[PDB]
RNA sequence: GAUUAAUAGGGACAGUUGGGGGCAUUAGUAUUUAAUAGUCAGAGGUGAAAUUCUUGGAUUUAUUAAGGACUAACUAAUGCGAAAGCAUUUGCCAAAGAUGUUUUCAUUAAUCAAGAACGAAAGUUAGGGGAUCAAAGACGAUCAGAUACCGUCGUAGUCUUAACUAUAAACUAUACCGACUCGGGAUCGGCUGGAAUAAAUGUCCAGUCGGCACCGUAUGAGAAAUCAAAGUCUUUGGGUUCUGGGGGAAGUAUGGUACGCAAGUCUGAAACUUAAAGGAAUUGACGGAACAGCACACCAGAAGUGGAACCUGCGGCUUAAUUUGACUCAACAC
RNA sequence: CAGGUUGUACUUCUUAGAGGGACUAUUGUGCAAUAAGCCAAUGGAAGUUUAAGGCAAUAACAGGUCUGUGAUGCCCCUAGACGUGCUCGGCCGCACGCGCGUUACAAUGACUGGCGCAAAAAGUAUUUCCUGUCCUGGGAAGGUACGGGUAAUCUUAUUAAUACCAGUCGUGUUAGGGAUAGUUCUUUGGAAUUGUGGAUCUUGAACGAGGAAUUUCUAGUAAGUGCAAGUCAUCAGCUUGCGUUGAUUAU
């Protein structure tokens, strides 16, 4: 994914991307998945240069009630 | 045979108190039941912090990559499985400040 | 001619303290949806997946808006409330403890059948509201079977007015008022001195009153686990309500000019049957828990058996007889 | 280069008695909280507890053994006996299922010659046990002609087979591989038929490297290779040992 969005850019003429961070959030979990690491680094792998980087993940002041159960998954 | 004193929640002085949706399975439990442990780690595997750092635009960084803030709250089922928490002797039990 | 004035109780008052209550206000992201822009082929979800959503452009990105909830982080062996319970800003309304009193009353008190006020959730009645989840249900998957755990949906519910309902492991499973018995730091709220500074709604120090607790310890208690009460109990009596008398039958039957619209709640048996049921703790054994050892167990390899013919054991099957012991390593070229 | 002799001779080789030797020795600003210990290099015949074994506590497991025992309790059979013999069968009987295993699927091979390489075991109550010469037979094997040894003396300090050197054969059910068969000959045994073994011609099958599974194994080790001993009159594809050639890979 990384070295196809790079690519991409390349012909853009972009060297430099702002890194903006989400997991899925809100109610959600705010763990980033596996890919969130990878692809950080595969983009300056690439030889994109890396302006600031934020985390965005949706953040509730307070939720909605989640989606498992009251007793959340079992097994 | 009353196993804990505490009977695992902090709880003392009230009749109530807020139930949390746990970090793993999303159950409800006790704010005071809850293991929580809140986690300050770096978005980055240390080699790939090594790729990056040589890549960032404005050199006026001084660690100038964010950590990452997680409060974390297990359910008991959840922390125990998890490892989070685990099972020790009866005079252990009731140790209090454990860590290095 | 009026006893003190209880480290009794009621009242007054003074600075506080609190996530106690009721009204108003008010914010905040978040979920869901919509609008307006963008861009494209995949999003979802899982152990894998499939139901779903997607070119009518999803997921995704930016900016707004609608609509119901909910108060994160700070958040604690901290606080308040009779308990249930209570966490955004500000304003209003009444209420409260503790402390402070060389204030006032003067036994006004303790506990409590009657009788009353509350009382999570779920549920019920009549309207609202409906974003999230989500019993029932519809589906996917899993499975021998799944009407289950998992996934996609989804109604009642979840929220709200008026009303009912009265129940929980409504839990410290520990009744209330009062004494007295060890030690130690810390904590929340008052007060009293003292000290430092950058001189204060902030620090520190020493007192003390009241809270929530904790840590040691008992030549006190207990069947023990444990308990600063679960102690001051055969050396048995401070005051007062409540509850139990082996296990099931059974919170069942029945009766309630007791309740409830209903669900049900409260009250509540006996016949019959039975030798134990039960509490803590010890040692084993076991575990689809945690940790730690050791072995050619694996690591890295090798020679291979298993496939073929034959040989030699077992078992079957024939037999007059096919003598017999020995079946996971721990029988079977014994 | 080989024999035969020899000595107040000698100990390297060979027996094998005494005593040495190894204690993880020496070194190590190697790891060890500097303690036990581990590690490396060097020396050393030997440093995996040197190597390989023997012995094996407490407790078990109604493990196995009345068929090893003139160790037995109890039960049973007791004269056409479940006693002690003799004759013929049987345990080896075959549609099949399951174990140990020998041999192969070949070229790192098979076959034809040549080649002074072992170790460890055994051995005669006299002709009987190992057997050396010699002779006969094409052969397995037979004579009995000359002999040794109850053995460090004799069989023998040899006689093994992989291996090596030539030569044939040429990647095909081929001489790889030989199962299965039919004649002949020999040996052990009164007895060999239901082939005891061995010899000669034939005959030549499956097998072209092996499914799911799964065994053992770290150095003179695995693997290949023969040899002995037990059994035994005869019969090793077994066992228990013995050396030869010698690894891949982990400490
Ligand atoms: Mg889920
Ligand atoms: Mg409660
Ligand atoms: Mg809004
Ligand atoms: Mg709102
Ligand atoms: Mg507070
Ligand atoms: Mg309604
Ligand atoms: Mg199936
Ligand atoms: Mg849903
Ligand atoms: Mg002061
Ligand atoms: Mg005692
Ligand atoms: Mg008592
Ligand atoms: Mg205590
Ligand atoms: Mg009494
Ligand atoms: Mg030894
Ligand atoms: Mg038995
Ligand atoms: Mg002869
Ligand atoms: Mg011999
Ligand atoms: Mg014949
Ligand atoms: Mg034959
Ligand atoms: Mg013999
Ligand atoms: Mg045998
Ligand atoms: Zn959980």
């Amino acid at each position: 994914a990384a070295i196809d969005v790079v690519n991409r850019c390349k012909e853009l003429k972009i060297n430099a991307l702002h890194i903006k961070l989400r997991a899925k959030g809100g109610v959600e979990t705010k763990q980033p998945g596996p890919g969130a690491q990878s692809a950080l680094r595969a983009l300056a792998r690439s030889g994109m240069k890396i302006g600031r980087i934020e985390d965005v993940t949706p953040i509730p002041t307070d939720s909605t009630r989640r989606e498992g159960g009251r007793r959340g998954r079992r097994l | 045979p009353v196993k804990r004193r505490n009977a695992g929640r902090s709880q003392k002085n009230r009749g109530h108190t807020r139930t949390v949706p746990c970090t793993n399975c999303g159950r409800q439990v006790a704010k005071d039941k809850a293991v929580k442990r809140y986690t300050v780690r770096d978005m980055v595997d240390p080699s790939s912090k090594r790729d990056i750092q040589q890549k960032l635009a404005f050199e006026n960084e001084k660690q100038g990559i964010p950590k990452l803030y997680v409060k974390l709250q297990y359910c008991i089922s959840c922390a125990i499985h998890s490892r989070v928490v685990r099972v020790r002797c009866a005079e252990d039990r009731r140790i209090r400040r454990p860590p290095i």
